[PDB]
């Protein structure tokens, strides 16, 4: 997020009461979990800052739906090493 | 009305240059150069014999003024009620200004601070607790006026001079000192301002040093120009040592409201020495016995339990107590401002953890890598 | 039915809050927006008109739309208080008209200046060479007061369209309390 990334929310707060944002990455060099999401709150400081209006992250993941299961799980056809059991978790154990 | 300004327009020599400008202000129907020029004629340092006369013309201005922000009404009304100084005829005029303004800027806040500014006369208890309260609830969604918080904080400090309150001055003084950087005055107010800030906020309840204000870098010239016993004894409170010498040197310097707060502040440093004796030791074999507490805090045996359970009541320690040895167990330390050696210890121990996690993870990965495959 | 997209720029600056013009400056420039929107509607119904301001922020109150109903709504309660903003006013209007769809339509803008501006001459001459390299004609219709016998706008329109520009003008404000139709009577003819 850069400095101008508050004014978009400050426009469309008059549409959604808590206008939540989503930060992604189109370039999958991220070996972390994409689809970051913030939300703007206020945390007004002991130093007497008037109003600090800061975005704060609430956690995120990728959910499931029955039809999109058919879609995604057919669009892969690529990799399946899991044989889900004692070793479907060990790749993520390196991770 | 033009004759009403001609008759008071004749005021002397030279000054009629801008008086003859004033007799062309209203003719062109400009209302912002007229705003700044009313600010000029009223900001004009005189005895101001003409403001109590021209205030009828200011009503004449308010007739077909009809859009202009009443911040100029504040900037005239300060000298106006400074000329009047009458609690009878000015409160009615104040309520008239309170009802006759409906502009998009918040003017009810400047009306409540006019109530406060004429509450400077009398009534520092009457409706203060009630009508101070509404103003910051009207101070919403734009605190960046900073005149509203200044004029609100002035009556908030007057509410601190409602004797039975101590932490309010500290709490809102941090707000005002946060919203002012240079105090844009002839400097001599700042020295006693930060001086009584030091005094009163040091007489606060939960605050002990909070050395973010000891490293507040706009009162640093004040800390060089204040009588530096106060800055030094604040460095002793930050240093937390019981230290009878400088904490008696403040009893040498500050005589009022230190005898009445003396046992309080010494009790506060008796509980403050804990959260430094646990910070000095590197948090591994740190179960403290009675002796070093009774040596630092210099209090007797059957008072250290009160001393630790007071901090447990407050919550600036999160430990427990055995008393067969009077070992007070430590599962806590206070987050403290990062110094240079703290910077270095941070980076070094953080790297120490990081390379160990990496070196063991690489061995796990390589040992079970080819079965992942 | 000539091709442009007329970008009206309203003037809700704080010096427009007086009544030196006919009732209120806001109402006279509002009727000026009425006559220019119907004038460019009769000039072409294909072209469309959104509005923009020079307030605290240059807000896109209206997207570039052919209908004037939202124009009629947004010319009311305009909050005519705030510092003038011009130099990035060119930039926000220009990128607003690079958010168009038919880029064969001219980037024609009208500017309403009724307050003393604090522009730098080098900033506006970077804007001058910029708009030379951007194919834009702006006729600026001055209002109210400024540094009187208005300055840097003569400079900006003179540096804007030298060497066969003939598309950008500068309608200075007549400093007399005149009817708004007399103020637009020369701009209703041509630039």
């Amino acid at each position: 997020l850069h400095k101008n990334d508050i004014a978009i929310n400050e426009l469309m707060k008059r549409y959604c009461p808590n206008s939540v944002l989503v930060i992604i990455d189109v370039k999958p060099k991220d070996l972390g979990l994409p689809t970051e999401a913030y939300i703007s709150v206020e945390e007004v400081h002991d130093d007497g800052t008037p109003t600090s209006k800061t975005f704060e992250h609430v956690t995120s993941e990728i959910g499931a739906e029955e039809a999109e299961e058919v879609g995604v799980e057919h669009l892969l056809r690529d990799i399946k090493d899991t044989t889900v059991g004692t070793l479907s978790q060990r790749i993520t154990n390196q991770v | 009305v033009p004759g009403f300004l001609q008759q008071s327009q004749n005021s002397g020599p030279g000054q009629p240059a801008v008086w003859h400008r004033l007799e062309e202000l209203y003719t062109k129907k400009l209302w912002h150069q007229l705003t700044l020029q009313v600010l000029d004629f009223v900001q004009d340092p005189c005895f101001a014999q003409g403001d109590g006369l021209i205030k009828l013309y200011e009503n004449f201005i308010s007739e077909f003024e009809h859009r202009v922000n009443p911040l100029s009404l504040v900037e005239i009304i300060l000298h106006v009620v400074r000329q009047m100084t009458d609690p009878n005829v000015a409160l009615t005029f104040l309520e008239k200004t309170r009802e006759k303004v409906k502009s998009s800027d918040e003017a009810v806040i400047l009306c409540k601070t006019a109530i406060g500014a004429l509450k400077l006369n009398i009534g520092d208890l009457q409706v203060t607790k009630e009508t101070i309260e509404d103003v910051e609830e009207m101070l919403n969604n734009l605190p960046g006026v900073t005149s509203v918080h200044s004029r609100f904080y002035d009556l908030s400090s007057k509410y601190y001079q409602t004797i039975g309150n101590h932490a309010s001055y500290y709490k809102d003084a941090l707000r005002f000192l946060g919203c002012v950087d240079i105090k844009d005055l002839p400097v001599s107010e700042q020295q006693e301002r930060a001086f009584t800030l030091g005094l009163a906020g040091l007489l606060g309840e939960g605050v002990f040093n909070f050395g973010e204000l000891l490293m507040h870098p706009v009162l640093e010239s004040l800390r060089n120009t204040d009588r530096q016993w106060l800055i030094d004894t604040l460095y002793a409170f930050n240093s937390g040592n019981v230290e009878r010498f400088q904490t008696l040197k403040t009893a040498w310097g500050q005589q009022p409201d230190l005898a009445a707060n003396e046992a309080q502040l010494l009790r506060k440093i008796q509980l403050l020495c804990l959260m430094e004796m646990t910070f000095t030791r590197p948090a591994n074999h740190r179960q403290l016995t009675f002796e070093e507490i009774a040596k630092s805090a210099k209090i007797t045996v059957n008072e250290v339990e009160l001393l630790v359970m007071k901090a447990l009541s407050v919550g600036l320690v999160k430990g427990s107590i055995d008393e067969v040895d009077k070992r007070v167990h430590m599962t806590w330390v206070q987050p403290r401002v990062l110094d240079l050696q703290q910077i270095k210890g941070m980076k070094d121990r953080l790297e120490f953890w990081c390379t160990d996690v990496k070196s063991m993870e690489m061995l796990v990965e390589h040992q079970a890598h080819d079965i992942l495959t | 039915m000539v091709l442009e997209s007329t970008m009206v720029c309203v003037d809700n600056s704080e010096y427009m809050r007086n009544g030196d013009f006919l009732p209120t400056r806001l109402q006279a420039q509002q009727d000026a927006v009425n006559i220019v929107c119907h004038s460019k509607t009769r000039s072409n119904p294909e072209n469309n008109v959104g509005l923009i301001t020079l307030a605290n922020d240059c807000e896109v109150l209206t997207t570039l739309t052919p209908d004037t109903g939202r124009i009629l709504s947004k010319l009311h309660t305009v909050q005519p208080k705030g510092k003038i903003t011009f130099c990035t006013g060119i930039r926000v209007a220009h990128l607003a008209l690079k958010h168009r769809q038919g880029k064969n339509h001219k980037m024609r803008i009208i500017a309403f200046v009724g307050s003393p501006v604090e522009d730098n001459e080098k900033d506006l001459v970077k804007l001058a060479k910029r708009l030379k390299k951007e194919k834009v004609n702006v006729d600026i219709i001055n209002f109210g007061e400024e540094e009187v016998n208005t300055e840097k706008l003569t400079a900006f329109v003179n540096t804007l369209n030298g060497k066969d520009g003939t598309g950008s003008h500068l309608v200075t404000v007549p400093p007399g309390p005149s009817l708004a139709d007399a103020l637009i009577s020369s701009p209703i003819l041509a630039g």
